[PDB]
């Protein structure tokens, strides 16, 4: 029954500038999200699992942080290879009922 | 009581089925896991098929509390109080009790926690001697504090006991082993030998928390005529010891989890085959987690009700 | 939490009570099938059979207790219980008539 | 780490059954728990379904329900979805995926929702 | 006595039955009286035995009364009888290969 | 229902009580050789 909307659909920003993605949920999910890229033409690769831990093979300056249906990724400096769409995903419940974010474009 | 003698037989007690039935329900309505793997199996024509029942599973505090069984009006439950009683035969000295003494219902195998000691000395019960497939109940006289706990990978638990005071814990044990056994045999000690993973460890729960810790540290020594520490490894794949069928839990609470016990009982299994003898720890049967503290228990019906031949009148 | 110390507590103590007062009226009840009405000691016009372990009445009255006397009629304990309900009280309440 | 390899493209016509395969090798099998995920043609991701293997146990959303089967195969470590009833929206991409979860065979586990490694994506036209 | 036969590397089932439909405690011994596979209630435990690699049985099956033993990589030195104690029962099944 | 919790097992206490108190004074006449009869006598001179 959960239902999945962040409010930055669309954003556009300078290469070099730090920007927030932002994740909200209708209720508190607490701290359980993943924070996933996909370039087009490829399949999605993981970036922050657990909201707060960074992966292995990932750059430094990702961020998440937040708790309850507040959570924002940072991203500190922005990259040519950076260009695509990014996602997050909450798994909190048992029995699952697991669903992905709209999808927001860099 | 009167100078009046009592057959007493633990091992065809029927408060054992109770108290079995009780916590079966206990836990069925306290845990709940998260995936169960009951093997329902109903039809040489057979069919096998399993069940996924699926519940929400959260986290709840579990720390066991004392329990006194009370017989109902028209009944009454006897006790013995011989202290070197051998389970079985009679007992010479018994007691009227309107409730039985305090029992904490705590799931055990390998050794016995938090259990009732014993009187004068340590005892030894088994349904028979010589028999080879029959568990050895062994009662302490004096109890074995052991600490066990996980530190702040969060799946890793030391358990540390006392070294002097297990040596002769088990000192009296092999001394009183030797009243059956000719008082010149060997008496060896080993780990474990297969089963799945419930019997083969010491497997208890602590704080909600499942523990399968190791005891090839505990049952190592050989007899003729500072602190053990054992790695506690939390699982979350077991087997349910209700009825066969496996079953997931949670990921393990973030924080600290302390518990210290007296070990107070243990479960042994001859080894017989064609000399020295060989007692490997063993378990698994929880009516045997209970037949060691109601075993000088027995309910009774009255009947006031007699005729009598006299002299008397119309 | 007052409700919960009516529903679980307060009525398993009445049922305890109700089945005890329930139990000794039924087996008064048969003792005054028998004739006996409200005595403790009572008697009865039965003839004690040759059979039926007997014994002299000093051994019986002086020597045995009474769990060894009930496990030596736990046999026969019915056809005295049908001698004295059955075709002796009605046998005298008949002779009465 | 492990790789996973998916099986070709198919063209399916509305009302029959179309059946995905993804074989997965570089580790133990069942030291994993699988999750099929697709995507519709410039839109988001949508959760379709989790395995987990030692149990042989899948969950689904609530959205397709009782129209996928998802099997798993420990003598060729390989996972499969049955898709019957398939209509125009799942005109899209596939991926399996699989995540770790410690030592399953003895029995620590973890309830781990992440999705790390992944697949290359099985297009389907209905 | 029940006789069974068998091939080098193979896999044999011996069937123990019992009266009742309920899971009760059985122990396997060969000729020498040592344990092979039990029950511990819902949990299977082994012997100290030379099979202790090879035994195994089916869970699901010991609610239905059959307490099978399923002998894998089979070799000579297995050709003995074996001794199924369940419910003061004492059956014997003879293996040969 | 709150009423058949409160209300109901204090009259269904006071009736056992009653009946348990009748039934204890019933047996202590009838301990006597006075059972059921209102009045009787005994063997005991008035001293
Ligand atoms: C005594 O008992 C025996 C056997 O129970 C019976 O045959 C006999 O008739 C009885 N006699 C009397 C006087 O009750």
């Amino acid at each position: 029954d959960i239902v999945m909307t962040q409010s930055p659909a669309t954003l556009s920003v300078s290469p070099g500038e730090r920007a927030t993605l932002s994740c909200r949920a209708s209720e508190s999910v607490s701290s359980d999200l993943a924070w996933y890229q996909q370039k087009p033409g490829q399949a999605p690769r993981l970036l922050i699992y657990g909201a707060s831990t960074r992966a292995t093979g990932v750059p430094a300056r990702f961020s998440g942080s937040g708790s309850g249906a507040e959570f924002t990724l940072t991203i500190s400096s922005l990259q040519s290879e950076d260009f695509a769409v990014y996602y997050c995903q909450q798994y909190n419940n048992w029995p699952p009922r697991y669903t992905f974010g709209q999808g927001t474009r860099l | 009581l009167e100078n009046v003698t009592e057959e007493f037989n633990m091992w065809k007690n029927n408060m054992v089925e109770q108290m079995h039935t009780d916590i079966i329900s206990l836990w069925d309505q306290s845990l709940k896991p998260c995936v169960k793997l009951t093997p329902l199996c109903v039809t040489r024509l057979i069919n096998c098929n399993t069940s996924a029942i699926t519940q929400a599973c959260p986290k709840v505090s579990f720390e066991p509390i004392p329990i006194h069984y009370c017989a109902p009006a028209g009944f009454a439950i006897l006790k013995c109080k011989d202290k070197k009683f051998n389970g079985t035969g009679p007992c010479p000295s018994v007691s009227t009790v309107q409730c039985t003494h305090g029992i904490k219902p705590v799931v055990s195998t390998q050794l016995l926690l938090n259990g009732s000691l014993a009187e004068e000395e340590v005892m030894i019960r088994s349904e028979n001697i010589t028999n080879n497939a029959k568990n050895i109940l062994v009662q302490f006289n004096t109890p074995v504090q052991i600490n066990c706990t996980r530190p702040n990978d969060i799946r890793q638990a030391h358990c540390n006991v006392s070294k002097a005071t297990w040596n002769e814990t088990l000192g009296k044990v092999v001394k009183q082993l030797r009243k059956h056994f000719g008082n010149n045999t060997i008496i060896r000690f080993a780990n474990s030998s297969g089963g799945d993973l419930e019997v083969t460890t010491h497997s208890f729960n602590c704080g909600g928390e499942f523990f399968y810790c190791n005891t090839s540290g505990l049952f190592n020594s050989t007899w003729i005529s500072d602190s053990i520490t054992l790695p506690c490894r939390i699982k979350q794949i077991i087997n349910m010891w209700q009825r066969i069928g496996q079953a997931m839990y949670a990921p393990p609470i973030q924080g600290v989890i302390r518990c210290v016990s007296n070990i107070t009982g243990l479960i042994l299994t001859r080894d017989g085959g064609s000399t020295t003898e060989t007692f490997r720890p063993g378990g698994g049967d929880m009516r045997d987690n209970w037949r060691s503290e109601l075993y000088k228990y027995k309910v009774v019906k009255i009947e006031p009700l007699g005729v009598a031949p006299t002299r008397c009148k119309r | 939490q007052h409700l919960l110390k009516l529903t679980v507590w307060g009525i398993k103590q009445l049922q305890a009570r109700v089945l005890a007062v329930e139990r000794y009226l039924r087996d008064q009840q048969l003792l005054g099938i028998w004739g006996c009405s409200g005595k403790l000691i009572c008697c009865t016009n039965v003839p004690w059979n040759s059979s039926w372990s007997n014994r002299n009445l000093s051994e019986i009255w002086d020597n045995m207790t009474w769990l060894q006397w009930d496990k030596e009629i736990s046999n026969y304990t019915q056809i005295i219980y049908g001698l004295l309900e059955e075709s002796q009280n009605q046998q005298e309440k008949n002779e009465q008539d | 780490e492990v790789q996973l390899v998916e099986s070709g493209a198919e063209v399916k016509k509305p009302g029959s059954s179309v059946k995905v395969s993804c074989k997965a090798s570089g580790d133990t099998f069942i030291r994993y728990s699988f999750t099929w995920v697709r995507q519709a043609p410039g839109q988001g991701l949508e959760w379709m379904g989790r395995i987990i293997t030692i149990l042989d146990v899948a969950h689904y959303a609530p959205h397709l329900q009782g129209r996928v089967t998802i099997t798993a195969d420990k003598s060729t470590s390989t996972v499969y979805l049955e898709l019957r009833n398939l209509r125009s929206d799942d005109t899209a991409v596939y991926f399996c995926a699989g995540v770790y979860e410690g030592e399953a065979d003895e029995g620590e586990y973890d309830n781990n929702g992440f999705l790390k490694h992944w697949g290359q994506g099985t297009l389907v036209t209905v | 006595k029940k006789v069974v036969l068998g091939k080098k590397g193979d896999t044999v089932e011996l069937t123990c039955t019992a009266s009742q439909k309920k899971s009760i405690q059985f122990h396997w011994k060969n000729s020498n009286q040592i344990k092979i596979l039990g029950n511990q209630g819902s949990f299977l435990t082994k012997g100290p035995s030379k099979l202790n690699d090879r035994a195994d049985s089916r869970r699901s099956l010991w609610d239905q009364g059959n307490f099978p033993l399923i002998i894998k990589n089979l070799k000579i030195e297995d050709s003995d009888t074996y001794i199924c104690e369940v419910e003061d029962q004492k059956e014997e099944v003879q293996l040969l290969v």
